[PDB]
């Protein structure tokens, strides 16, 4: 993976292969061990979080001892954060996506612009939300978890592949 | 020559059209939503001022044909289509805008029912008018409207939304975003209406009887048909409530109010030289009533009320037909007036000009000429 | 280089950059947009806390989308993520706005505040775009654009002596 010197990580994060983290990739995985996936591209200005501390104060039996995870082809773009997103296969997060706490991001997840993810909501597969229309379950089969949106994600991943080699060569 | 304008009086929608235009043009909600507007301004605003509404009309028509086709209507005529019961002051205020502000060549009032007849172009027919707020059974025998055969049920689409919001305000069987049972008061009317309009399939008569049984002292209301929601709050509850709306749509419970009721009223004013004709003329129309599967509940109630003891003498044994609409959803009067205005250059003389409106400024309805 | 000549900020992407006159911006922003060709513009303006980037790769035969084009007497605002923007002169961006992919606008692009553009958001000249997606709300007066832009440039240059860094 492209372990960029500018990619600011924090804590024990046993990453995976092909997890090209771009410059200024501020993250945090200390209170929760976030394992990276295979085939993503952590862009600039991101924010990976782990175990929302006592500022919010979870006064509901804080005995978490649970680590975050990632998946394949789930490249998150700039602006968008990552508040412990239990992703999967090809769950791309576009610009300025306000990542929510308990959103088990399944496949075919196209996190649109300025779409604040729903806390404690099981993000099923094959669903792309609309921008202004929050929670729009539009394109139930067009944004299909496999062969349609994941195929488009692997197609967008080609530019990420060329950029992965280019960033590994430019550094 | 040129085309013309084709606009009707719609509380919810007032489309525009040209002369002999084959196919729809553009539908837009009748309310006017402007800049810095918290709530759009309607059209059915009676006993309200005339200058503010006058202005709204000016710029709305302005941008209306702009974003429609950017045409210059100071060149072609207008086909005004009516919807009775509206105050003529309002109608003439529209005319005031038209002529005294925009100065179009000529305008011409017309009935929507005429265009509905023009869909088939026959002489005698029943009128199954089902508008946005009311209905109307004012038959057109020999191509002539039947005057005293009138009536209207003020329980249209708008009141249907009122019924919906009533039922759902009573029970919030949706979740939070855990159920939020009647926590807030305002409703997303667009979402509500999306659920409603996107799920309008009429159910069986027997199912309505089940609803009636549920009114006092129930057999399987689901699989219930009702359209997804939003706002992180979606649900799958009884869609049978819309069938409850269909039941309250026709109330005989010490009310005796229905569409068939007005058909009966017409029959009361009908003379023998109209009865069998209308039995043939089972005209199938209605604007907002685009009710899927309504033939069942409809026909069943028709041939359910035929059996009324006080009406067998009036009816006898009259069978009916299905005068199917070759037109579409509500384009009926729209396109009817479109092709109706096509070669009516002849009737362009009947189209009221601004010329005579200068020295006149008035169009007479049933008044002293 | 007729901008605010002061120690304000830094960025990268010196592929086809340009330091013209009468065009300045504020701090808290980052410039990472060398994914395709570049086209800067003098007499423009921008606020603080922003971000901009080009459309896509454009290295191979599969070229990128409409990445960038700037103009004169333009005025960007705060929190405007200009992603894939090819616009013209006297443009006007708003607060919390963002540019969409393959957006090829023209002169006098009054980009509304808190609005964003969708994919393939090519806009016309002397327009006023808005919406979550790309949607031309209204239009704009060109004379008023150049005039008010110069007036705002002088007024901002007046208070520009603040923060001598
Ligand atoms: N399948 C359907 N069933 C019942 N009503 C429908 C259906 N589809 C659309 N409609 C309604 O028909 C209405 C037409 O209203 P309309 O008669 O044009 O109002 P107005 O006459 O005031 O413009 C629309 O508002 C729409 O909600």
């Amino acid at each position: 993976a492209v372990v960029c010197v500018e990619s600011e990580i924090r804590g024990d994060v046993t990453i995976g292969p092909r997890t090209v983290i771009h410059p200024k990739a501020r993250i945090i995985a200390e209170a929760g061990p976030i394992v990276i996936g295979e085939g993503n591209l952590i862009e600039e200005q991101a924010l990976i979080i782990n175990a929302h501390p006592d500022n919010i104060t979870p006064d509901a039996e804080d005995s978490e001892p649970k680590p975050m995870i990632i998946g394949t082809n789930n490249v998150f773009e700039v602006g968008c954060y990552s508040q412990a997103m239990k992703m999967g296969d090809n769950n791309v997060i576009e610009s300025k996506a306000y990542v929510g706490r308990n959103v088990i991001l399944t496949s075919g997840c196209i996190i649109g612009a300025c779409c604040n993810l729903n806390t404690f909501e099981v993000i099923p597969e094959n669903t792309v939300i609309y921008g202004a229309d929050c929670l729009r379950r539009v394109q139930t089969e067009r944004p299909q978890p496999q062969t349609l949106q994941l195929d488009f994600l692997m197609k967008i991943l080609p530019n990420y592949h060329h950029l992965k080699k280019t960033m590994k060569g430019s550094s | 020559e040129k085309t013309a304008v084709v606009i009707d009086l719609g509380e919810a929608f007032t489309k525009c059209g040209f002369a002999g235009e084959t196919g729809p043009r553009c539908i837009i909600p009748s309310v006017i939503k402007k800049a810095g507007m918290p709530k759009p301004i309607k059209v059915v605003q009676y006993n309200i001022n005339t200058e503010e509404l006058y202005s709204y009309l000016k710029e709305f028509i302005h941008i209306l044909y702009f974003r429609h086709l950017l045409v210059n209507p100071r060149d072609r005529r207008v086909v005004v289509i009516e919807s009775v019961l509206c105050p003529s002051h309002f109608r003439e205020t529209l005319t005031r805008v038209l002529f005294k502000y925009f100065e179009v060549p000529s305008v011409l009032l017309a009935p929507s029912h005429l265009m509905a007849l023009l869909t088939l172009g026959i002489n005698s027919a029943m009128v199954l008018d089902c508008g946005y707020r009311e209905s109307l059974v004012l038959p057109i025998y020999e191509g002539i409207p039947v005057l005293n055969c009138w009536g209207a049920l003020p329980l249209g689409g708008k009141a249907l939304h009122k019924e919906l919001e009533t039922q759902l305000l009573e029970q919030c069987t949706v979740d939070t975003g855990q159920s939020l049972p009647s926590v807030m008061g305002s409703i997303p009317e667009g979402v509500l209406e999306d659920i409603k309009v996107r799920t309008c399939f009429v159910s069986d008569l027997t199912r309505g009887l089940k609803i009636q049984a549920a009114k006092f002292n129930r057999p399987s209301p689901p699989p219930n048909v009702d359209y997804p929601l939003d706002g992180e709050k979606i649900l799958h509850v009884l869609g049978s409530i819309r069938d409850s709306v269909v039941e309250i749509l026709f109330e005989q419970d010490n009310e005796e109010k229905s569409v068939a009721t007005l058909i009966l009223d017409s029959l009361m004013q009908c003379p023998i030289d109209t009865r069998k004709q209308l039995a043939e003329n089972l005209v199938i129309i209605g604007g907002t009533s685009m009710l899927p599967g309504f033939l069942h509940r409809l026909l069943a109630e028709i041939r359910y009320l035929v059996e009324k003891p006080k009406y067998k003498k009036t009816l006898g044994t009259k069978t009916f037909r299905i005068h199917t609409p070759p037109a579409k959803a509500n384009c009926v009067a729209w396109l009817g007036g479109a092709i109706f205005g096509a070669l009516q250059d002849i009737l362009g003389s009947r189209s009221v000009s601004k010329e005579y409106y200068n020295q006149t400024g008035r169009i007479p309805d049933w008044c002293s000429l | 280089s007729g901008n605010k000549v002061s120690r304000q900020s830094v960025l990268c992407g010196s592929q086809n950059i340009v330091l013209n006159g009468k065009t300045i911006v504020m701090n808290d922003c980052i410039i990472r947009g060398d994914l395709a060709n570049v086209r800067v513009g003098r007499h423009c303006v921008v606020k603080s806390r922003s971000v901009i980037r080009p459309p896509f790769k454009k290295f191979s035969k599969g070229v990128a989308f409409f990445p960038l084009h700037i103009g004169d007497h333009v005025f960007i605002e705060e929190d405007c993520v200009v992603n894939a923007a090819q616009i013209g002169s006297y443009v006007h961006v708003g607060k919390n706005c963002v540019i969409g992919r393959r957006c090829v606008l023209k002169d006098c692009c009054k980009i509304l505040d808190n609005t964003v553009l969708p994919p393939e958001t090519v806009v016309p000249p002397f327009t006023v775009f808005s919406g979550c997606p790309g949607l031309f709300s209204g239009e704009l007066p060109e004379c008023t654009q150049e005039l008010m832009i110069d007036v705002t440039k002088s007024y901002y240059q007046k208070f520009l002596p603040l923060t001598q860094v």
